RNA sequence: UAAGGAGCGAAGGAGGGCUAGAUUAUUGAGCAGCGAGAGGUGAAAUUUGAUGACCUGCUUAGGAGUAACAGAGGCGAAAGCGCUAGUCAAGAACGAAUCCGAUGAUCAAGGACGUAGGCUGGAGGAUCGAAGACGAUUAGAGACCGUAGUAGUUCCAGCAGUAAACGAUGCCUACGCUGUUGUGGUUAUGAGCACGGCAGAAGAGAAAUCUAGUAGGGCUUUGGGGAGAGUACGCGCGCAA
């Protein structure tokens, strides 16, 4: 019946935390925002698939209030000269949005890769543990 | 005593090579010596493809993949168990490993 | 104090494609048309070719970018601002045992806009042949690259943007390259990789 | 001359100097949206945020670097060399009925180059980070880990002269088994020439293994049980180290 009213959803997924943030198609207006660390207590759980899932539900609720129906997803890790694998939690944000009623448009990996780069932290020997 | 004929590295007929940084600890390692690993991972997990089939707006959809080459120093490769210690006759066997997902 | 209540939606419109209207954007309500211009003009968005055309599901690998230019009532009108291939396509294309050929060139439209174009091609391994790799010799790569630049100059230099956009849609430059350069060596995956707007002329 | 140097023809290479451009990325500022946490770890604290962080837009300013392709691949006397065009000298190899005719090998003294870190003067200053300062852990940590931070790290003109500067195997020149796989030319398309990798064999060696097989070919360097000692005195170079 109804047309598909679309929003953008950005997802950042590092080793330490996950950040979820909905915007208009222009990226220049913000509709809702949450993080894993907002909902959980212990610092070691901010990357947890569970904390990501709790934080996604709050964002899904506010979007349903503002009257949105469909979503495009752009997802990333940290990149630059650092790690460029998508962290834990990133792939549970997406599955949660699908259990909520939302129709999924398109998914894209938008991690910032460098053609060559500045020097990384850690010294010539690296972390010793 | 000399443990390996190739000194543990792939350099021949050269003076010097570019360095790269270890994924796990950021140590510098020469490119011709570093342990290398290839990854091709779907953006969406296998446990969600059955929901994707009812969530998508398109008639059919192909999931996007993500591609990586990772580098490791000797200590990290041994500790993460990418490689293992082997007997004096096994050391000589060379075979290509699988691409991970 | 629910600020969200106090916002005005406007519809985004585009040209030289089969689909005219693509979505809508918010702003806080304002008294003066001069303010609304200064708030909306300068914004940007991107759209996949598969969304703004009726087409084979294969053509999803390309994105187009548009910059807001003008306001009329409910509608914001937006103009061409570049083209880009999707990350999955770029990363999936590169393979071991083959050579990449790459180029950068600058061109000028009749309208006066200056554009910068990035181009890619890959070598191909012939059939009935048993060597493991099909690398291209360094001097031969310079022959291909020299040819690519005259093809881009012939196709796009001194044209209108209405003409350029349809050439990009139909992928004519890739097709021409594969035809023309086959005499030098066999090639595959010939594509325009990125188009970037460098200078726009001071106009009223 | 399957000794050397000069020259001709077609071609190949991250070899070197210079000129003019480039896609991203990391920081810093401006402005806009949002309204509570971000960072970091095995687990945490220093620390930063309502003077609006984080994240998402648009603008800009700089200084480094050339990912993936990329290899038991290529080039260089070694140290070393990876974006694109244009320009300037010289060299290696190959093809062949070109020219001169012993012009040659190795080398005390003497001369030129030499990663990095260091020093003298100028330019500049993104990222990283000796010293120094904190937060934790410990009997104690001055260390390892985290926050922060300076000299240096870049460029031009020079000094210095050391490295596990290693394939730990001097340079010319010989005689020598097989199979396989590369790179660049040439081809009666059968093969060759230069530079490599790999796997056996036979000999060799205390073995491990083989740049180590055979041998009164030529020339230089160099060792003679551990320690004290690459130290004392004298001398030569260096601004000092
Ligand atoms: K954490
Ligand atoms: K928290
Ligand atoms: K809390
Ligand atoms: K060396
Ligand atoms: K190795
Ligand atoms: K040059
Ligand atoms: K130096
Ligand atoms: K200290
Ligand atoms: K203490
Ligand atoms: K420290
Ligand atoms: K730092
Ligand atoms: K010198
Ligand atoms: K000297
Ligand atoms: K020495
Ligand atoms: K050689
Ligand atoms: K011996
Ligand atoms: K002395
Ligand atoms: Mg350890
Ligand atoms: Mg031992
Ligand atoms: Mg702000
Ligand atoms: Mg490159
Ligand atoms: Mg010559
Ligand atoms: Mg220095
Ligand atoms: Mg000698
Ligand atoms: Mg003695
Ligand atoms: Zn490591």
């Amino acid at each position: 019946e109804q047309r598909l009213n679309f929003a953008l959803l950005f997802i950042k997924a590092t080793k330490n935390d996950t950040i979820i943030h909905a915007t208009d198609l222009t990226g220049a207006e913000t509709l809702a925002k949450s993080s894993g660390g907002s909902k959980v207590k212990a610092h070691r759980d901010e990357r947890d698939p569970y904390a990501a899932m709790l934080a996604t539900q709050d964002v899904a609720a506010v979007l349903k209030e503002k009257g949105y129906n469909a979503v495009h997803i752009k997802i990333r890790g940290k990149g630059g000269n650092q790690s460029k694998i998508i962290g834990p939690g990133g792939s549970t944000v997406i599955r949660t949005m699908m259990r909520s009623e939302f129709k999924l448009g398109r998914v894209e990996d938008v991690t910032p890769v460098a053609t060559d780069s500045t020097r990384k932290k850690g010294g010539r020997r690296g972390r010793r543990l | 005593t000399k443990k390996r004929s190739n000194n543990g590295r792939s350099k021949k007929n050269r003076g010097h090579t570019r360095c790269v940084r270890c994924e796990h600890c950021s140590a510098m390692v020469p490119n011709d010596k570093a342990i290398k690993k290839f990854v091709v991972r779907s953006v969406i997990d296998a446990a969600s493809l059955d929901d994707l089939k009812i969530a998508t707006i398109y008639e059919e959809y192909e999931v996007p993949k993500s591609y990586y080459k990772l580098n490791y120093c000797v200590s990290c490769a041994v500790h993460i168990k990418l490689v293992r210690v082997r007997s004096r006759w096994e050391r000589k066997i060379r075979k290509e490993q699988r691409v991970s997902a | 104090k629910d600020s969200f209540l106090k916002k005005e939606k406007y519809n985004l419109r585009i040209e030289n494609f089969p689909v005219r209207e693509v979505g809508a954007t918010l702003v806080n309500k304002q008294s003066t048309v001069a303010a609304l211009e200064k708030k909306l003009v300068g914004r940007v968005f991107e759209a996949n070719q598969g969304d703004i055309t009726t087409s084979d599901s294969a053509n999803c690998y390309r994105k187009f970018s548009f910059k807001i230019d003008s306001l009329a009532g409910t509608n914001a009108h937006a103009i061409f601002n570049g083209m880009c291939l999707t990350s999955e396509k770029i990363k999936g294309m590169v393979k071991r045992g083959l050579t990449l050929i790459e180029g950068v060139k600058d061109v000028v439209t009749k309208e006066g806009i200056t554009l910068r174009i990035l181009t890619i091609a890959q070598s191909k391994k012939e059939k009935n042949s048993t060597k493991k790799t099909a690398y291209a010799k360094t001097s031969v790569v310079k022959e291909v690259r020299k040819n690519i630049f005259r093809i881009v100059d012939n196709e796009l230099n001194g044209k209108d943007i209405e003409q350029i956009v349809k050439k990009l849609q139909m992928e004519t430059v890739g097709k021409e390259i594969e035809k023309e350069c086959q005499k030098i060596i066999p090639l595959q995956n010939c594509h325009v990789l990125k188009v970037k707007v460098v200078k726009r002329p001071v106009k009223e």
